[PDB]
């Protein structure tokens, strides 16, 4: 009976742990995916600043 | 609900956008005052998609109409259903773009863009659950081209997890003699490849050839080209605007049609320009494609088809099977079941039954090569390039748009030549 | 006691739940208001039908069920439908934005926003139970919610309820009614994730049900409504042992002892007869021998596969209605000497039999004939792996080019999850191939 308790507990335990790192790894990846997208759009902003800026350096 | 926020920009975007709203306000039974005068609760079950319900029960388009010269918007508010639009949603400038992309994207559009975004926000935050945005615009002009794609970049910053669709009108020498158009189209594509989920390639090259040669309309007005586009626009949104077996939002439909993020450029079609067999035969025929491309020169990654009107849905199922079997070489074999069909029992105005076609085909590369040919002819001469470096742009930015668009074409070719083994 | 809590997830799970619970009410004499005139014990009881229905002090018989969807339009129709009074509003749970046929959104992005609430509501039902037996989970393989959220939920139920039994009714995708091209991806992802957490899963091939409606009820182009009403009859037959009592009644767990020889081999093949229209059932009674023979004719299976080219590890026959063991034994003896039934060499060959007296019921205005007797066969056959093979091959065609994978990676998943999931399915297919090999 002790072995059965230990085995129901380890299964509950490893399932809790396997799920928790999955949800963390998914949190990390999705954030590192949206941030990369934003940062391409912000490099986009500087570039457009350099285009408006270069044009003023033209008169 | 699941609401869409609509945007029209430039000459072309506003012209095709206005007609778009006349057809679908018609279908949902709402007069240019905004009062429902239909006969079907069906006409309202998805009315939230494109309308706000106002005090005194008046449905108002969730439309934002934009330009850099006030003339073209004067026509809308004076044209039919002009009094239905939200008056504050008119966002025009005075100094136009002059069929120049840099003016629309970097300098003149950059000055007006923030006040457009304010109108976007006001409409967006009142939605229960916004699906995303749809833009009508041309890639040949200056406002719809450069400011339309600037406004896309800005919206994807503030709504990075919303879907962005566009009906982009591609330029052809058969409609507009304007000469710098291949310059504009190529710089826009270098934007849409990155920041849109779903782009319908409406090609004037095509639209001209269909009015000329099928409807037999020599000297075709823009009102004739748009009559086709408005029928295409109404068709691809029919599933969204009415209740059927399919309950799919913008994201779900993009998921099943876009196997690769860059390859989201669709060639649409319409039929009749009947019996279910010939209706289906016509719509896979290359002469009904709104993009000047032959599908039998490439392979279909995915296909959506929308039939309308009362018809045997068993016969539609049999005929779609028939077409796939007889044309199997033109559908990639490594995407099983890549042809999906929808049936709306409400037919359009005038037609007892019609069919709308959406095709994600590698043959669209034909389009992107016509533009790239006209672009590189001009570019190595540097013709009219001073109009762009005048606004501050760099020769290098041109070359990337060229290479990034040569990259896209090869990628279409890669998957067209891929096999299951 | 021995309460069973049903969880209906996604459009397919919810709409099949609608069909099942309407059918249960008619079988038990429960009205849409929840009143049950024949129940003289008010506010509670230990009756067989209480495994699925609790009782309020006001005489309302309430399904032990939760409906979950990441989108409200389907469950809204439950809230305004004929049976809206049957459910406490807290049994009906909806988000706002759905999984968009994306496993990742159902499991991680959108699903994580509502899972705690769902488990809270499930606990509220479990605390009402004096003897909770387990859960019945209804869902599609293809939907982003049916696949992604279901597996998230199954993982969480294992944590919160240990080895309390969890059974599935899973809708296997068919092109004839699919809305999506990515369903093969979602099917393998959820099957891999759920495999350790399900004790027994009844797969329903929408193509098999589509064909049966066309061929036997002569419906030209069946709808979800046509499909679900037939699926309800199979589900009702399987759960009838828990909701009624009889001397001859054999209780689903007992069939399960036979049906699951190893933990991963837990996908029984269901076959149901008779499916017949009112036109054709008139002046034609189907005998026990006739409906029993129909169970071995593969056109009546819930999943398209050929048991005649595979091996049996178990065969169970679940009769309901006007049936006695005398008839059953004669029919089985006839079959055993005329049909292609080959058992693996490590199993006894007997057929395990259960009989419910309560006759089959039909929904008003359905297409099924009301019949005096029906049978549902539950067999463990190696042939069911053909369904895995068909899906695994569709998965392989697309994944070689990584078609659509960017949609999953954009919501936080990695290619490693895809390959690990597909490797589990390859082992699962090989396990079915191993069990059929003879001993040494
Ligand atoms: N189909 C169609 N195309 C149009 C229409 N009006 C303009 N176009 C197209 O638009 C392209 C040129 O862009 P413009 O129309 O000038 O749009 P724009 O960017 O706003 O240009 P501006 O007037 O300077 O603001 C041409 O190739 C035309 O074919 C129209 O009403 N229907
Ligand atoms: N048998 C049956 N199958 C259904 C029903 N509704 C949907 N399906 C199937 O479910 C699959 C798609 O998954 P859905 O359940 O519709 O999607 P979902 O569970 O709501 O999750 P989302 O993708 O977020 O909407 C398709 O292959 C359909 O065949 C139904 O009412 N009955
Ligand atoms: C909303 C919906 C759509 C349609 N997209 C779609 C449909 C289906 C599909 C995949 N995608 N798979 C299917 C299977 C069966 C049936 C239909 C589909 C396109 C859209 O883009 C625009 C952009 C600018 C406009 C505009 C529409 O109207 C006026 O301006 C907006
Ligand atoms: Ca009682
Ligand atoms: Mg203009
Ligand atoms: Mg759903």
């Amino acid at each position: 009976i002790q072995k059965a308790i230990e085995e129901n507990n380890n299964f509950i335990k490893m399932a809790k742990e396997k799920l928790a790192q999955k949800m963390e790894s998914n949190k990390e990846n999705r954030e590192a995916h949206l941030a990369a997208m934003l940062e391409r759009l912000q490099e986009k902003d500087k570039h457009a600043e350099e285009v408006r800026k270069n044009k003023e350096l033209k008169e | 609900m699941r609401e869409i926020v609509h945007i029209q920009a430039g000459q072309c975007g506003n012209q095709i956008g206005a007609k778009f709203w006349e057809v679908i306000s018609d279908e949902h039974g709402i007069d240019p005052t905004g009062s429902y005068h239909g006969d079907s609760d069906l006409q309202l079950e998805r009315i939230n998609v494109y309308y706000n319900e106002a005090a005194g029960n008046k449905y108002v388009p969730r439309a934002i109409l934009v330009d850099l010269e006030p003339g073209t918007m004067d026509s809308v508010r004076s044209g039919p259903f002009g009094q239905i639009f939200r008056p504050d949603n008119f966002v025009f400038g005075q100094s136009g773009a002059g069929n120049n992309w840099a003016k629309g994207h970097y300098t003149e559009g950059a000055e007006l863009v923030d006040s457009v975004l304010d109108v976007v926000r006001k409409e967006s935050e009142s939605c229960d659950c916004l699906q995303g945005f749809q833009l009508t615009h041309s890639l040949g002009g200056g406002t719809g081209s450069g400011m339309g794609t600037l406004l896309i970049s800005k919206i994807r910053e503030e709504y990075p997890d919303r879907i962005m669709n566009t009906f982009s009108v591609v330029p052809s020498p058969k409609v507009s003699d304007t000469v710098v158009e291949p310059y504009n189209a190529t710089l826009s594509v270098h934007q849409l490849v990155e920041n849109t989920d779903e782009t319908y390639c409406i090609d004037n090259e095509a639209l001209y050839d269909i009015c000329f040669r099928t409807l037999k309309l020599t000297t075709p007005t823009y009102g004739d080209l748009n009559h086709l586009v408005s029928a295409t626009m109404s068709g691809v949104t029919t599933c969204l605007r009415f209740p059927g077996q399919l309950n799919a939002d913008l994201r779900k439909l993009a998921v099943n049609m876009v196997p690769f993020p860059r390859l989201h450029f669709f060639m649409p079609g319409f039929a009749p320009l009947l019996t279910v067999p010939e209706l289906t035969q016509q719509m896979f025929d290359a002469k009904n494609m709104m993009a000047a491309c032959d599908p039998r020169h490439g392979r279909y990654l995915t296909v959506a088809a929308v039939f309308r009107g009362r018809m045997s849905m068993k016969e539609v199922d049999e005929q779609m099977l028939n077409v796939q079997n007889k044309n199997s070489s033109y559908f990639v074999e490594w995407i099983p079941n890549n042809v999906k069909t929808a049936v709306c029992d409400i037919p359009p105005r005038g037609l007892k039954m019609s069919a709308t076609f959406i095709g994600n085909s590698t043959a669209i590369q034909e389009l992107f090569k016509r533009i790239s040919e006209q672009f590189t002819a001009m570019f190595r001469r540097k013709a009219f390039l001073h109009w762009y470096t005048g606004e501050g742009m760099d020769e290098m930015e041109f070359t990337e748009a060229e290479s990034n668009m040569n990259d896209l074409v090869s990628e279409y070719q890669q998957y067209q030549d891929a096999t299951a083994d | 006691m021995r309460e069973c809590i049903s969880i209906h997830v996604g459009q397919a799970g919810v709409q099949i739940g609608n069909a099942c619970w309407e059918l249960y009410c008619l079988e038990h004499g429960i009205q849409p208001d929840g009143q049950m005139p024949s129940d003289k014990t008010i506010g509670g009881g230990d009756d067989s039908f209480n495994t699925f229905f609790s009782e309020t002090g006001a005489g309302k018989h309430v399904p032990r069920a939760v409906f979950v969807d990441l989108e409200p339009t389907v469950i809204d129709e439950v809230r305004t439908g004929t049976y809206r009074q049957l459910f406490h509003p807290e049994q009906l749970i909806t988000g706002k934005e759905d999984a968009a046929n994306n496993y990742a959104r159902g499991h991680y992005t959108i699903g994580k926003e509502i899972i705690d609430l769902v488990l809270d509501r499930i606990r509220k039902l479990a605390d009402q139970c004096t003897g909770l037996q387990g859960f019945l989970v209804f869902h599609s393989f293809g939907g982003g919610t049916g696949s992604g959220f279901t597996s998230l939920l199954m993982e969480r139920l294992s944590v919160d309820y240990g080895k309390k039994s969890k059974l599935e009714f899973s809708i296997y995708p068919a092109p004839q009614v699919s809305t999506a091209v990515v369903e093969p991806y979602n099917s393998i992802l959820t099957t891999h994730t759920t495999l350790e957490h399900s004790d027994c899963a009844f797969m329903v091939d929408n193509e098999a049900i589509y064909d049966i409606c066309r061929r036997n009820l002569d419906i030209e182009r069946p709808t979800y409504t046509n499909l679900n009403r037939l699926i309800s009859q199979i589900v009702s037959s399987i759960t009838a042992s828990l909701r009624f009592d009889g001397a001859l009644n054999v209780d689903l767990t007992e069939f399960q002892t036979n049906l699951v020889p190893y933990p991963r081999i837990h996908f029984p093949l269901a076959t149901y007869a008779p499916v017949i229209s009112a036109e054709k059932a008139y002046h034609e009674q189907l005998s026990v021998a006739e409906i029993t023979n129909a169970c071995f004719e593969p056109a009546n299976q819930m999943v398209k596969c050929d048991p005649r080219h595979g091996k049996y590890m178990a065969c169970c026959l679940l009769y309901r209605g006007d049936v006695v063991p005398k008839d059953v034994n004669a029919a089985i003896a006839t079959i055993k000497t005329k049909r292609s039934i080959q058992f693996v060499d490590w199993c006894p060959t007997g057929f395990k039999v259960g009989i419910n007296y309560q006759p089959p019921t039909v929904v008003p205005g359905g297409d099924l004939a009301k019949v005096q007797r029906a049978v549902c066969m539950l067999s463990n056959t190696t042939a069911i792996a053909e369904a895995w093979a068909r899906l695994d091959h569709k998965f392989d065609l697309m994944y070689a080019k990584r078609a659509f994978v960017h949609w999953y990676v954009g919501e936080g998943m990695e290619e490693g999850e895809f390959s690990e999931a597909r490797e589990d399915m390859a082992a699962l297919e090989k396990d079915y191939e191993e069990v059929g090999v003879d001993s040494v």
